[PDB]
């Protein structure tokens, strides 16, 4: 009884949160460019300082 | 020598003018370049018109 209640507790949450996957895809892709460009500019500045 | 003065003055006037315009154009060149420097490096990529 208790376990099943916990399962059906999660189930609403499960679908609701899984809906967000695709937004998260674009989010992660977009932040990747932050990573990449930060690294690139780090190059550039180090090369200049040299 | 006064005729020399007038002719040298003509030439110097020409150079003064040529400089006066020229510098406008090339200052504007570096200015537009600054505009690009502001825009492209990352802004064109996050303002990628999503």
């Amino acid at each position: 009884w208790q376990s099943a209640r916990e399962l059906l507790r999660d189930w609403p949450s499960q679908r609701h949160l899984a809906d967000r996957v695709q937004p998260l895809r674009m989010r992660l892709s977009e932040l990747e460019q932050r990573l990449n460009n930060q690294q690139n500019a780090e190059r550039l500045l180090s090369e200049f300082c040299k | 020598l006064r005729q020399r003065h007038t002719e040298l003055e003509r030439e110097v006037s020409r150079f003064e003018d040529q400089t006066q315009q020229q510098r406008q154009q090339y200052a504007q060149a570096k200015e537009s370049l600054t505009t690009l420097n502001r825009l492209i490096p990352q802004v064109t990529l996050l303002l990628d018109e999503t």
